[PDB]
């Protein structure tokens, strides 16, 4: 269940990637990896920065995007040709081109391996390519709302996660981090000011899925109730896990 | 645009 101390493992900072697309993935003494990507429709492009830390040049610099069976179905990944010598204090590019194929849930893995002082280096980190980025937010007004959400079928389609917050509740950080998910945040729609909604399409080559969320806070438990109600069970999961983890 | 190294 993905156990021990998540410091100097492949996922430290991947969380921090969900809500925004740049920043600084991982760090250790040798090498600063950075991020900016943008995504359209189910497509995305994705820029990853390597950062030499060093007085000196690292040789046969390799990033290699790695994915299992199950990821490479639904998630195609292109990249370019990476210049293999990084000067001591300089940065280097690598491009990744983006296709959803269909909702995914798993991460692509990037390994990093490279020469430096006459030594091996190896490093591998989480990617964070995740479902949510190939959101279309859907502004609506709050009849149309109600009348989608009142229109989900099958129970599998509706998930349910009750949390705790690990962050401090704050009205506007809510509002910022639905916003940066990808979905619309539609003001005033639940009759209970206090409550959150948000409305959005995932796009995929094979599939639309449309979505709905609803977040409910509890100052006094220190929880949130979040319900995302779509068209795929799956996509409803995907989103509720990765979401639940923002607050 | 965004600093790739700024978050």
């Amino acid at each position: 269940g993905s156990p021990g101390i998540r410091l100097g493992s492949s996922e430290d900072n991947f969380a921090r990637f969900v809500c925004k697309n740049n920043g600084v993935l991982f760090e250790n003494q040798l090498l600063q990896i950075g991020l900016k990507s943008e995504f359209r429709q189910n497509l995305g492009r994705m820029f990853i920065f390597y950062g030499n830390k060093t007085s000196t040049q690292f040789l046969n610099f390799t990033p290699t995007l790695i994915c299992a069976d199950d990821l490479q179905t639904n998630l195609n990944l292109q990249t370019k040709p990476v210049d293999p010598t990084v000067d001591g204090g300089a940065q280097v590019q690598q491009v990744v081109n983006i296709e959803c194929i269909s909702d995914f849930t798993e991460a692509p893995v990037l390994n990093i391996q490279f020469r430096y002082g006459g030594t091996f280096q190896n490093v591998s980190v989480k990617l964070p390519i995740t479902l949510n980025k190939f959101f279309q937010p859907t502004e609506m007004a709050s009849q149309d709302f109600f009348q989608r959400w009142k229109q989900l079928s099958n129970p599998q389609q509706e998930v349910q996660n009750i949390f705790k917050a690990k962050h401090p509740m704050d009205t506007e950080i809510t509002k910022a981090k639905i916003i940066g998910f990808g979905s619309a945040l539609l003001e005033e729609v639940d009759p209970n000011p206090a409550n959150f909604v948000g409305a959005g399409i995932i796009h995929t080559k094979t599939t639309q899925i449309g979505c709905l969320l609803r977040l409910e806070p509890n100052l006094q438990a220190q929880m949130y109730r979040l319900t995302l109600r779509t068209s795929k069970d799956t996509v409803s999961q995907r989103l509720c896990e990765l979401l639940s983890e923002q607050f | 645009f965004s600093d790739p190294w700024g978050g």
